[PDB]
């Protein structure tokens, strides 16, 4: 009856909780402390050669046959340097002067070239030349959503892998031929590492995005994935995983039979919608969690075949992020179920004695909160949006205003910048909130005294 | 309850007006306007020279001369035409201009005990006491005085004196070694001497990818006590071009907005037929006039700014290598932005007048009228002690702490103490016997006043329901 | 009113006990115990080498061997004044010219076996070694390197009388590969050079301890220093430190010959209170455990008895340590066990004093001063007790969600307990939202704003149920 | 209603007295003081040496001699422009080209005796001497070093005319071993060398003061600098400083010839107020002491006569000091005593002005504005007193617990009153939870969480009792009205 349901729900929360290993944190931090050293001091396009000659090559080939730094993390395959350009229509601004510039976004210059950026020589596309737009498919890539872009895919590609000398040669050959020009948009440096002490595969991507004003926003992105076996752990977890999944399939059978003795009028019974979404999500989690490992094994066979070629693990990491989001959804579904089964088996009201849960009161409260947040967020973003960073955009300003409400974010720069406008706005907000709570108090007084 | 107020026509037309006014106000700004003030503010300020002298680190006159001949020229006249391009894209408009304001030699007569060790004495800056004579070689424009009428300029209410707009100026030449030799000649001769009171360095940059002017000025003040106080001002201007389709859409929104404010002003003047009856008694009939006035001044400044930017760019492309005054335009553009923000706030507020919400909000202004005469008797009784505390803080601290250095700064420091944002350690270090006492007693006073007015509020209704139930 | 309960004679004999406890635990502090740790910390952790590598910024093994030679021997062996003329005290090192250095430092290390894993079945022709994370089962106990000295052979925890350390990752053991530095600075530098040449910190290292002690005689205080560096299995280092200022020898001047009377009256009071508790147990044979103040009395008596026993233990141990230190110098005198247990004893005394202070409300009772809430919760317990339980159940979900979304980039969300305390600190208005914004630009704002709205809703409901209860029918 | 008690004559004469006292307390505080102290402080205790040793960074005896030679003389003695061209005014040090340098700086040191201790059995063969912490009973008064100059012989407080000093550890005496730096920079850079080749800072040292003062004449302001370095019994340093900008010479302007009349008016006003306070003592023999406004009037009159006396004292003292300074230069002119007492007089004036401003409430009166809390506490006095002492018992229990658990690691808990104010700040949402956590990561979170819960509980009880008593009494009077 209820014993099996509460046991199954406790086992489900145990399942979603027990997927915790702190070894994934430090790894990230470790890598982030090595390759992000002196990375923000890159403001031009010729300041990447000296940064990748003492902060990238030393940390990538740390006196070991393969391992990145201090052994531990192995370096899988090969390193890749990718670049996306814009068409060289700077012929119109012969001196980059001030006129009606910015043609329509200068979509990625996907055409071949020659020795320099000299026009091409033939009409075929080579897969080994630094000056040929390769593909998004033939590269096996994915749109790297940077800070202000999407960077739809591939571009012009070079590989500098597996030694220290074979990387210095490539860097010198790219510096002489002037590979990185003023026509370059974002430049990516991507590679991947497998740590075997704690079975963990990480994929690293260093991003340089060219802002409007001539400069470069620098970022670092890492994605991890634990490539453990089906079990390889304690029998308790294994026994707690098998029993939970058999309970899941039993509940699937139960709800299937309940839906055959009730054909279509099952939308109203929301007590079954949660219990069927839970079983669907659990089955999806298990299926994707094994499919990710199958994909990883396929790619590793591909690696063993033709070692010394760039290999991308983006599919496995995408499936892993999908699994994480599914777990995040299942958690809230489980808490909703636990809370709405503890309202009937032991009647505990929450909003009662002031419910007013009709379609008028709740909607009206939502509307007044939305209006009072939008107004303040808009005016704050307009006033201090050019200088302060917390009010840089509209939604950033909404989150900052909610913080102001909670007290998390203290408004001392809005008082330093505009001492009479920001002060007046904060005073208005305070007066409004005080009036609201005083009105609640006086209403609650007057309802229970006037009779 | 949730019900539409007066009419279903005025509500829809006002929703249209609000969407229009909230679309023509967000179309005169730039998403990359905060990344332009940060890239240009870290290039010219946080860039250390040899011996590590940024702009914010300037602390004497020799530091000023290490910043001028160092990271100031290296940032203006960039490396690898007839024109300079900072960061390969930005364009430096016109030519920079150093400007200095002196003070007369005999203005602050010395005391009797020292008038044999200290011969002459230079007062603090004041347009009454200002030197208008040539000095140094008395040769060029950097050594003679030019009034505010020749140097078309305006006051700069920057710090401590609201400085004037004339003075001794020099426009840096086009090259880099030429300007370096100019600054060397200005150093060997004593440009900055005891009489100097303030030095401005102002210039302007224009980006082409994004249409944005970054206009920046850097002020260094040499108080009567020696030293420096570096401050700065970096602003941005749009200069909308009418070549895209979105630009023509914005023009359409502007003409619709003009028609809307005209219709609203006629609808307002029409209902003054109730000459004084019930008109300036309603509160919304003040917000209407306020938003009308603001929306009029908006298009006024829009016309003015178009005219001024056209004149300035014409003067620039007519003859370069001369200072093109962009400070006026930038200052008044920021004023226009603030006015637009306030107008948008009020236009967002009026929706409450147009549509009714939960009975809580409709009785909120009835709750406010409860404390009818208690508040004017509370405002005075609170502000007397508030200002007593403000000046006590200004007198105890205010020589040591910065936030208490003047009166209005004490006012705002206490107002921030109310909001839980303070720095108790500076207060304590300033005076470790009357610091804690001041802090503790001030906080207790604030909490006492708040609790007292809350008691008065919720004790009003007891007597109200008592007299209405037993009357 | 303020009527006194159960007698006025007992309140006096308890106020005397309170004064005696305050004199006991406030006469053994030192006004100069904070500045001691301050100066020693800023001497050993903040001093930068050439290349600017202090102890707090160690991030490799090269950085370690850069600190262990530059700003560690310079900050340990003092033998000349600032004007380059010799101190008048020979063969001893007086740090800061006042602080004797007892014994000799000791570097210690905990390795991990070379084959403590099975590598993944795909990476077997590539990765030939796995070094698992630290645990006393997979711990290397074989010689390495030259395989001759004491720094290259494993000594168990019993040969090295020592105990566990609760580092920032796990709790380490007490064995390992140690080395006691010699007296002079040049001999110690040569020893450390020999340790660096033959590779001492290989891939299998997991911890490195550096422990030593210091005695200042002007004030009467020991300052036991321990500096730990942990090399996780994932890479990097996590430098940590523990600097404990304690008073082990505690009868020197005439003021400390006065506390030896308060200790006697204290044990007499403990005897009196236990013989009173036995009595009032003999008359309430089982009704005795319905007087929760009695649980507090038992707890206070137990803590006092433990604090009496630790005195005997510490006297014996410090006598043994001083004897061993003066008979054979040039060897590590283990002061860290004693310092740790002394600070634990101080913490227990602080808690016991707090309890003895709040035990005043057992005699002096007020009528209904702070009762206007317990009287409310006793009647309206359902929609305020169960509602609170529901809020608690809806909280832990948010803690787990925050550990899921973030928790690989942010640190406050790294573990479950850290998520719990980060949320509890969000309530009080103490948070850095930019971190969780950079970690995720779509779910960060959602998490934050929905959490804020939820906590506002809960506290508003509770305040409404509290204020509309007083106006119910009374 | 805003009815005024105390018939209008008294109100207008008090308004005139208030505007006069305000005029004469704001008319003698220059607005160019903050930047004076700012530039002098960031010149003297922010300038790194060749090794990166500012004043605040001093952390040993070998860093003092690094600062006291590199950036202490480069800042004191200015003799050339920034373009290597000699200043006009000769044989004088014009700091920042404007501020004079009055007299000659002075270095002073206080040592502690050699045998003020016991090592007591075990270190009595390794640690021969022991130097206690500073206290005037344990103080060395014998010559050391070459035992010849003034830097190596003790001069009692009365021979130096010194005075106490409330440092960061103790309060120090006024005597000690001193040295006056000479005129030029070279002559005073080889005087600080005989103090280093011979050990001036040895084990027995306990504090070193460096005092001097400058005078800017553009604005008319003195700036007195004192830089203290304390060497605790544990070794190390604790650098502290006190930089006081004062106006000791009053009348050099035309505005002041009007504050003379303001001072005369203030004197006749305080005379009138004391002569009218005599009458209320005559009429009410002992009913005078009933009200508390009379206590405040007595306090204000006492502070006024004290501020009148200090004026004469300061005039005499500054005349004597300027005479001695211009009569025999190259000697230390003690401006520190006068600067200290002048700042104390300014603080007293500020407090007195605050008292007058809040005393304005006994003349103009509101009807029932801020008696809403006074009227509802008089019905709960005997339980408010029982609530306060319970709250304070447990508050001080928590303060002791915090001082004992932390307090040798965290600085806010270093002492007892610091624990009190740290908790009072925790209430206002100003805490550093990471320091508490790292200090002790089992009892730290327990302390924090339980303290927050306790204070929340007591504020809830206070609010409940407050809003419950009023309802109780109003419904009680409505019931009794039946
Ligand atoms: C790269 O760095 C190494 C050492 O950091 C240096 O020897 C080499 O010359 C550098 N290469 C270039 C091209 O600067
Ligand atoms: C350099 O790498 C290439 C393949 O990337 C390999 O064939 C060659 O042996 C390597 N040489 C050295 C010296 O590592
Ligand atoms: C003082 O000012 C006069 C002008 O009134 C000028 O001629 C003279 O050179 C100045 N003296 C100095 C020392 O600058
Ligand atoms: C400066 O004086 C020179 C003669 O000494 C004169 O030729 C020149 O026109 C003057 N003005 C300048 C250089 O601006
Ligand atoms: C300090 O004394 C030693 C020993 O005589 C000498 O070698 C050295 O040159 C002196 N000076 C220093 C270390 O600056
Ligand atoms: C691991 O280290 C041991 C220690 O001598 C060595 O004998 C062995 O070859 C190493 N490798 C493996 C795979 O065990
Ligand atoms: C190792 O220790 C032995 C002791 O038996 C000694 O003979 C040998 O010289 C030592 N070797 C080294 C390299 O320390
Ligand atoms: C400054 O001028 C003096 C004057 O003799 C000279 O000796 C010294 O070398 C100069 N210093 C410089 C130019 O740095
Ligand atoms: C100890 O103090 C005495 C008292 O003057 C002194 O004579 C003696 O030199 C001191 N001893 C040392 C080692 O400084
Ligand atoms: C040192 O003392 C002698 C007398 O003992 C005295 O004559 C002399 O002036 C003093 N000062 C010196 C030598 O500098
Ligand atoms: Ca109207
Ligand atoms: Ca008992
Ligand atoms: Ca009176």
């Amino acid at each position: 009856g209820t014993l099996v349901q509460i046991l199954f729900l406790t086992l489900l929360m145990t399942t979603v909780y027990s997927a915790k290993d702190s070894s994934r944190f430090f790894l990230h931090r470790a890598i982030w402390k090595r390759f992000s050293h002196r990375f923000s001091e890159i403001k031009t396009v010729e300041d990447f050669y000296p940064w990748a000659n003492g902060t990238l090559l030393p940390n990538l080939y740390g006196d070991y046959r393969g391992f990145i730094t201090d052994g531990n993390s192995f370096l899988l395959g090969n390193v890749l340097i990718r670049q996306t350009r814009i068409p060289n229509d700077i012929f119109f601004p012969g001196s980059l002067h001030k006129q009606m510039k910015s043609p329509p976004q200068h979509q990625e210059d996907r055409e071949n070239y020659g020795a320099g950026w000299v026009p091409p020589d033939t009409n075929i596309t080579k897969v080994d030349s630094i000056w040929h737009y390769q593909n998004q498919e033939s590269l096996g890539g994915y749109p790297i959503q940077g800070e202000l872009a999407t960077y739809s895919g591939g571009g012009y590609v070079v590989r500098l892998g597996r030694n220290h000398s074979a990387a210095t040669r490539v860097l010198q050959h790219l510096e002489q031929r002037r590979w990185l020009d003023h026509c370059t948009k974002a430049l990516f440096v991507e590679f991947t590492v497998f740590n075997a002490n704690v079975n963990l595969l990480c994929a690293v991507t260093l991003i340089l995005e060219s802002s409007g004003v001539g400069t470069f926003l620098t970022s670092l992105q890492l994605d991890s994935l634990t490539s453990l076996q089906s079990s390889e752990r304690g029998f308790a977890w294994i026994v707690s995983q098998v029993v939970y999944y058999l309970l899941v399939c039993y509940y699937a059978f139960i709800q299937g039979c309940r839906l055959k003795r009730q054909r279509l009028a099952f939308f109203t019974r929301k007590r079954n919608l949660l219990d069927t979404s839970i079983v669907l999500i659990s089955f999806s989690i298990l299926g994707l969690s094994m499919q990710s490992l199958s994909l990883l094994h396929k790619k590793m066979q591909q690696y063993h075949c033709d070692r010394d070629r760039f290999i991308s693990f983006y599919e496995a990491l995408r499936v892993n992020s999908a699994v994480t989001h599914l777990r995040g959804f299942l958690l809230l579904f489980a808490t909703v179920r636990v809370w709405d089964l503890l309202r009937h088996h032991a009647q505990l009201q929450v909003i009662n004695k002031t419910l007013s849960k009709a379609w008028d009161e709740v909607l009206g409260f939502i509307l007044i909160i939305v209006v009072l947040l939008s107004s303040y967020a808009m005016t704050f973003n307009l006033l201090f949006g050019w200088s302060i960073s917390d009010y840089q955009s509209f939604f950033r300003s909404i989150v900052t205003v909610v913080g102001l409400l909670m007290g998390t974010s203290k408004h001392k720069e809005v008082i330093a910048l505009y001492p009479i406008l920001g002060s007046l706005l904060v005073l208005s907000s305070i007066i409004l909130m005080g009036l609201v709570i005083i009105n609640l108090f006086v209403s609650a007084i007057l309802i229970a005294f006037g009779k | 309850e949730l019900y539409v107020k007066t009419t279903l026509r005025e509500l829809v037309v006002y929703i249209v007006f609000l969407v229009d006014i909230c679309l023509l106000t967000y179309g005169m700004t730039s998403s990359s306007a905060y990344y332009y003030t940060k890239v240009m503010s870290e290039l010219f300020l946080h860039t250390p020279s040899d011996s590590g002298v940024s702009f914010q680190t300037i602390s004497s006159m020799s530091d000023f001369w290490d910043f001028a001949q160092g990271p100031l020229l290296d940032s203006l006249y960039w490396t690898k035409g007839s024109h300079s391009f900072i960061y390969y894209e930005n364009l430096l408009l016109g030519a920079p201009r150093l400007r200095q304001l002196r003070v007369r030699n005999d203005s602050c007569v010395v005391h009797e005990d020292f008038r044999e060790d200290i011969l002459n004495c230079y007062d603090v800056y004041s347009p009454d006491k200002e030197d208008q004579l040539p000095f140094g070689p008395q040769n060029g424009t950097a050594w003679t005085y030019h009034s505010q009428n020749e140097l078309g300029g305006s006051s700069h209410w920057g710090r401590l004196t609201s400085y004037s707009g004339g003075g001794y100026y020099l426009d840096l030449p086009g090259s880099r070694q030429a300007s370096a030799e100019a600054l060397q000649g200005l150093q060997e001769g004593l440009w900055l001497d005891r009489g100097t009171r303030v030095v401005f360095i102002d210039f302007s940059v224009y980006n082409a990818n994004i249409n944005l002017f970054c206009i920046l000025r850097l002020v260094v003040e040499f108080p009567a006590t020696g030293g420096t106080i570096p401050s700065w001002q970096i602003r941005t201007v749009k200069l909308i071009r009418y070549v895209n389709n979105w630009d023509f859409f914005i023009v359409g929104c502007e003409v619709v907005f003009c028609v809307f404010i005209f219709y609203y002003v006629v609808e307002e003047i029409l209902e003054i037929h109730l000459h004084r009856l019930r008109y300036l008694s309603s509160v919304w009939n003040i917000l209407d006039l306020v938003v009308i006035l603001l929306s009029i001044v908006a298009v006024g400044f829009h016309i003015f700014r178009t005219l001024e930017v056209n004149r300035l760019m014409g003067k620039l492309l007519q003859q370069p290598d001369t200072y093109a005054d962009f400070e006026f335009l930038a200052f008044w553009q920021t004023q226009y932005n603030n006015m637009n923000a306030v107008n948008l706030f009020f236009a967002w507020i009026k929706i409450f007048k147009y549509i009714s919400f939960n009975k809580t909000m409709t009785q909120l202004s009835s709750t406010l009228a409860r404390c009818a005469k208690d508040i004017l008797g509370f405002a005075i009784m609170f502000f007397i002690v508030f200002f007593a505390y403000a000046q006590l803080g200004y007198l105890l601290f205010g020589t040591q702490v910065e936030n208490f250095s003047t009166f209005v700064k004490c006012i705002f420091t206490q107002f921030r103490i109310i909001l839980g944002d303070f720095d108790y350690n500076a207060i304590d270090n300033a005076n470790r016997i009357l610091g804690p006492v001041y802090f503790v007693t001030y906080v207790f006073f604030v909490f006492f006043v708040l609790l007292n007015m809350f008691l008065a509020i919720i004790n009003d209704t007891y007597s109200e329901v008592k007299e209405e139930l037993a009357g």
